[PDB]
């Protein structure tokens, strides 16, 4: 979750 | 996480073949497509579920609804002929589908 | 371009440290697994399931080590890169193929 997984991934 | 794709799909030269990529609520979920030639590097084809890269031309396209992406390529020529795996992140992991081996003849 | 590795040996794929890094193996009659990945430019090192926590992701150049190689481990192995946020990879390097035996 959270910026760190926004990082490798932007979700729908 | 799982994404389940049809092992194998085999289509005469000109005609449109449908690749499907199918995963609980996939539809909710942005889905890229690469194409891997027999001994090569895969290629990105589709990303965000229907958009293309630069390169790669228009009769590729992509859907992606309920459980299932799709990718679609009409006018199938012999340099089409690859493994095709769609991918999807789940819980911050990456997941590929088992990959579509398309046969061109 | 094809290696050779012993049992229980080791295997270290380096790749090229705005983008994200991606290591992806193709085992034979398997499609691609992913190994895990690596963010220059936050440091982040993402783990994947499914290696008996035998990976190790590192930086001094990025580095994914397998330890304690078996002949399952047997396949090719690739450095992917993509855009920041954005999951995808538009670009993988030449694989490179482990032979464990």
């Amino acid at each position: 979750t959270g910026w760190l997984a926004g990082l490798f991934y932007q979700h729908k | 996480y799982v994404l389940t794709q049809p092992p194998s799909v085999s289509v005469a030269p000109g005609q449109t073949a449908s690749i499907t990529c199918s995963g609980d609520k996939l539809g909710d979920k942005y889905v890229s497509w690469y194409q891997q030639r027999p001994g090569q590097s895969p290629v990105l084809v589709l990303y965000q579920d229907s958009k293309r890269p630069s390169g790669i031309p228009e009769r590729f396209s992509g859907s992606n609804s309920g459980n299932t992406a799709t990718l679609t390529i009409s006018g199938t020529q012999a340099m089409d002929e690859a493994d095709y795996y769609c991918q999807a992140w789940d819980s911050s992991a990456l997941v590929f589908g088992g990959g579509t081996k398309l046969t061109v003849l | 371009g094809a290696e050779v590795k012993k049992p229980g040996s080791s295997v270290k794929v380096s790749c090229e440290a705005n983008y994200v890094i991606t290591w992806v193996r193709q085992a034979p009659g398997q499609g691609l697994e992913w190994m895990g990945g690596f963010i220059p430019d936050f440091r982040t090192a993402m783990y994947a399931q499914g290696f008996q926590g035998r990976v190790t992701i590192t930086a001094d150049l990025a580095y994914m080590e397998l330890t304690n190689l078996r002949s399952e481990d047997t396949a090719v192995y690739y450095c992917a890169r993509g855009p920041l946020s954005r999951g995808y990879y538009d670009y993988w390097g030449p694989g490179t193929l482990v032979t464990v035996s």
